[PDB]
């Protein structure tokens, strides 16, 4: 799960990085700007660390990163 | 200029296509609203307003027009910045990629033959004709056959070659003396086998080959002679005697087969006048028919030659006899043995090769080694800083043909316009692509740029023309690198010199981590490939500095040690006196360097490599490149001096041809004469392979001269190995101390 | 400085552009981004 | 090593474990949480 506050960090993060776009196409490096929304997902279920615990937080259509898109 | 039907439907369907509706001017009814910033200036009453978009796209310049391309234009891959993940880099590919992918073979194999001699008479020791190296097990299956039988076919059209390759060294057995003449000046010839008549036929008559004088008669025979009678030589023969009785015919199931050749050369070698030259052909010289042979017609004849003359993958070899006189001694020498091993020790060298390629008219799927894959676009629009598909299948296509060829083509449809984009995928891209960690971009600029119909594609595994003398050595290395790499302990590699474009990447295991390096930048965006394994440094190794920091266990200075020392206008044996050393302190257990010295003879090539002596140097080309040589024996010694503990040994093109799945395995032609000039030219530039890592040899004549007993010393703490010293890829002597078996002598 | 034109919304040589710091706006970007094993989650 | 069987998901003589490091995960739990005044509100 992508708690609200996480979010503030790797938009804060992408932000800086979305700011240096006109050198990024000047030098045909980079890709376009990094929405921060291509690396999640909108799943639903109970978000906890453990059973007993995630069973208190059902959760719908919340923003999640998957593993694998941690990585990106 | 003047648009018609078929065009204007061609641009009316290219309109209708879905997409989207540019969207930076919008409409109105009285006004069009120009670009300020743009070309255009406004007439002058109320229609035009200057409106400017937020954002627009386009910069103003033109575009000088280019005639269309006469056939599929090739594209050099130059990486962008952003790279794609391989999950989303693959589907993009297999969204637009032409799969089940028809495509045409044409012919790998073009040249003449790879023809080689051998004197079984000559050779002066007994070699026990029960223990030759008999057929190998495989050869008669539906795998091996499938193979033996592609690659016949994948050959450009034979006997006008092997006859008269026989015949080119028929020429040397002639005597012209009456003391005891050999194919005298017209001696009467009989010949077995015929398609109209033999096209050899024509030449001998004419004293077409040079070095064989002009027969009285020729008598043909055979099955379908069309011109005399038609004789089975299984039986007995109804015919006279002949000077030569060159006999051709097919023995092709192994046993009575045998029977079929041994009954054969039986009365072929009956044919044949007194003191005559009878040239039988073996299908199959097993060592059940090296018996038979040798003990049947142990006298009938005074000399033998095995001349087998490579034009396609088989062991079909010819044998030659001496003096058909009665009292003959034609015994089985280690020559034979020799002479069958190194035939067979190639049959697994040129099927292994051949494995790689598909088998004709199946449609081409991803199985296929040699497989060429494409991706046709419709209408693509390749975009930079943008991973929309068009321009994402591009990675992925390039990334499964790097090391290749990309060849980019553009036909005008009626309707939209398409452009596949094709590349020989081979087993030198698998290499390759596995190593990267994900798929970097191309600059579509150059595909941007474009704007031109070419021709249609083709879909072709191999090449039109054989490849250069230089190329066939070169893919010799790079089956030689591929093996020594391949070796686990080897750990940590670094290359002296790679190309602009480490293109030493696909002969090394996708584990083992390796870090070329070159004066010029890297071609391929480093960043792509995980950094611990692939590792990339700039600027020369020829200057001191650059050796600061940079340990690897193991160097390989292949194609870069010659031009070095001419560019830093050095001397060779000067030059390799301070990179050797630096390789040692850069903590390295194994050294590859293509050297270019003289081992095997100070005689050069023609139009391949010419060798002034006056300055120790060569021309590749003479001219187009011109490097510092050492000699065998200087560079020798100066290399053991400075690791002296280290053991030497020069790897070469051997001549089994074993290295061609690299040739054959890429998709390139080329001409089985040449592999001599190649085997050549690798003789010209071995590469000295050393290993600190053992203790060297020890030889007690030093320049050894052939035929000179020598000693050689290996020490090995252990008295319980096995000695196997193997001489062009062939193994020659091998056996514990009690026994070993020499072919070498 | 020589003239772009819209590879990006101001050109550097542009018609009346102006340095001119304010003790009211210290330059910035985002150094400080916080990313430690608590804080970041 | 015992065999246990359910209290926890995962036996850790179970089959096929892995001791493993990636330089790409730092093994970290929660030790920086910020508490002090200001920030904890
Ligand atoms: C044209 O490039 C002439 C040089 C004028 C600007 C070059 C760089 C120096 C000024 C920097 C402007 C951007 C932020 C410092
Ligand atoms: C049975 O308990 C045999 C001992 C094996 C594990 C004991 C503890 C050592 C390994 C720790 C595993 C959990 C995290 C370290």
């Amino acid at each position: 799960f992508v708690n609200e506050g996480m979010r503030e960090t790797f938009s804060k993060a992408l932000f800086d990085i979305n700011m240096w776009q006109p050198l990024f196409q000047a030098t045909k490096t980079g890709c376009g700007p990094i929405v921060l929304s291509s690396f999640t997902t909108t799943t639903s279920g109970y978000v906890g660390a453990t059973a007993g615990d995630a069973l208190d937080n059902p959760v719908t259509n919340g923003v999640f990163i998957s593993t694998v898109q941690i990585m990106n | 200029a003047i648009p018609t039907m078929s065009d204007v439907r061609s641009f009316v369907a290219r309109l209708m296509a879905e997409g989207d509706p540019q969207q930076w001017f919008p409409y109105r009814v009285d006004q069009i609203l120009y670009w300020p910033e743009s070309p255009f200036v406004p007439p002058i009453g109320p229609f035009y307003a200057p409106f400017r978009p937020v954002n627009f796209p386009f910069t103003t310049g033109s575009y000088t027009v280019v005639p269309d391309a006469s056939r599929p234009l090739r594209l050099l891959p130059q990486y962008r910045n952003a790279t794609i993940t391989v999950q989303q880099a693959d589907d993009a590919y297999e969204d637009t990629a032409l799969s089940p992918l028809i495509t045409t073979h044409g012919f790998c194999v073009t040249g003449g033959v790879f023809t080689s001699i051998y004197d079984i008479s000559g050779d002066p020791t007994a070699y026990p004709p029960a223990q030759l190296v008999d057929a190998p097990n495989d050869y008669f299956d539906r795998e091996r056959m499938a193979r033996r039988d592609l690659f016949r076919r994948l050959r450009a059209p034979r006997s006008a070659i092997k006859d008269r390759a026989v015949f080119d060294f028929l020429a040397s057995l002639v005597n012209p003396t009456t003391a005891n003449p050999v194919l005298d000046t017209s001696f009467s010839m009989a010949y077995l086998g015929a398609s109209d008549e033999p096209v050899i036929l024509a030449d001998i008559r004419s004293g077409s080959i040079p070095g064989l004088p002009i027969p009285r008669r020729i008598v043909q025979f055979g099955y379908d002679v069309v011109h005399g009678s038609l004789l089975d030589l299984s039986r007995a023969v109804p015919t006279g005697t002949f000077g030569l009785v060159y006999a051709d015919l097919d023995q092709v199931d192994m046993p009575a087969a045998n029977r079929a050749a041994i009954a054969m050369l039986g009365t072929a070698l009956q044919m044949t006048t007194a003191g005559g030259v009878s040239v039988l052909k073996v299908n199959f010289p097993t060592r059940a028919f090296w018996t038979q042979v040798f003990n049947l017609y142990a006298t009938h004849a005074t000399t033998l030659h095995l001349v087998k003359p490579t034009i396609v993958n088989s062991s079909e070899v010819f044998l030659v006899f001496g003096g058909r006189q009665s009292n003959g001694a034609l015994r089985s020498t280690t020559a034979l043995q020799r002479a069958l091993l190194s035939l067979y020790a190639r049959n697994a060298a040129i099927d292994r090769a051949v494995t790689h390629i598909p088998f004709f008219g199946v449609p081409d799927d991803g199985t296929s080694d040699l497989g060429i894959d494409a991706v046709r676009l419709f209408d693509p629009m390749f975009s930079d800083a943008v991973a929309n598909l068009p321009s994402n299948a591009l990675a992925s296509l390039v990334s499964r043909v790097v090391p290749s060829s990309i060849m980019f083509t553009r036909v005008p449809s009626n309707g939209p316009v398409s452009t596949t984009i094709y590349g020989k995928r081979t087993f030198l891209s698998n290499r390759r692509r596995a190593r990267l960690r994900d798929v970097p971009m191309l600059i579509t600029t150059t595909l941007v740029h474009q704007r031109r119909f070419t021709t249609p594609p083709t879909f072709t595994l191999f090449s039109s023309e054989a490849v250069p003398v230089t190329t066939l050595v070169a893919a010799g290395y790079n089956s030689f690198i591929s093996e020594q790499t391949r070796n686990p302990n080897l750990a940590h590699l670094l290359d002296l010199g790679t190309g602009p474009e480490c293109r030493i990447l696909s002969l090394i295991p996708p584990t083992l981590q390796v870090t070329m390096s070159d004066s010029r930048p890297c071609a391929e965006l480093m960043a792509s490939f995980d950094p611990a394994l692939t590792a990339y440094v700039q600027g020369d190794y020829s200057t001191a500095a650059f050796w600061n920091g940079i340990r690897c266990d193991s160097a390989t200075a292949i194609f870069t040690i010659g031009a070095a020392a001419a560019a830093a206008g050095t001397d060779l044996i000067a030059f390799v006196q301070q990179l050797i050393p630096r390789i040692v302190a850069a903590g390295g257990t194994r050294m590859w360097l293509q050297l270019n010295t003289p081992l095997y003879e100070v005689s050069s090539l023609p139009d391949l490599i010419e060798i002034d002596l006056r300055d120790h140097v060569y021309r590749f080309n003479g001219g187009e490149r011109v490097e510092p040589y050492a000699d065998p024996v200087p560079l020798q010694q100066a290399i053991a001096a400075l690791l002296p503990a280290a053991a030497l040994s020069w790897h070469t093109l051997s001549p089994t041809c074993d290295w061609l799945p690299y040739i054959i395995g890429v998709g390139s032609p080329l001409n089985l004469s040449d592999i001599n000039t190649a085997i050549s030219y690798s003789r010209l530039t071995p590469i000295l392979h050393i290993d600190t890592t053992t203790p060297p040899l020890r030889v007690n004549p030093v320049p050894t001269p052939l035929n000179q007993q020598c000693a050689i010393r290996i020490t090995s703490l252990d008295p319980a190995a096995v000695l196997s010293v193997q001489h062009n890829g062939v193994e020659v002597i091998g056996g514990t101390p009690g026994n070993v078996i020499s072919v070498a002598g | 400085g020589n003239v772009q034109t819209s590879v990006n919304t101001y050109n550097i040589t542009g018609d009346g552009n102006s340095f001119t710091p304010t003790s009211d706006m210290t330059s910035t970007a985002a150094p400080a981004i916080d990313l430690k094993p608590g804080v970041l989650n």
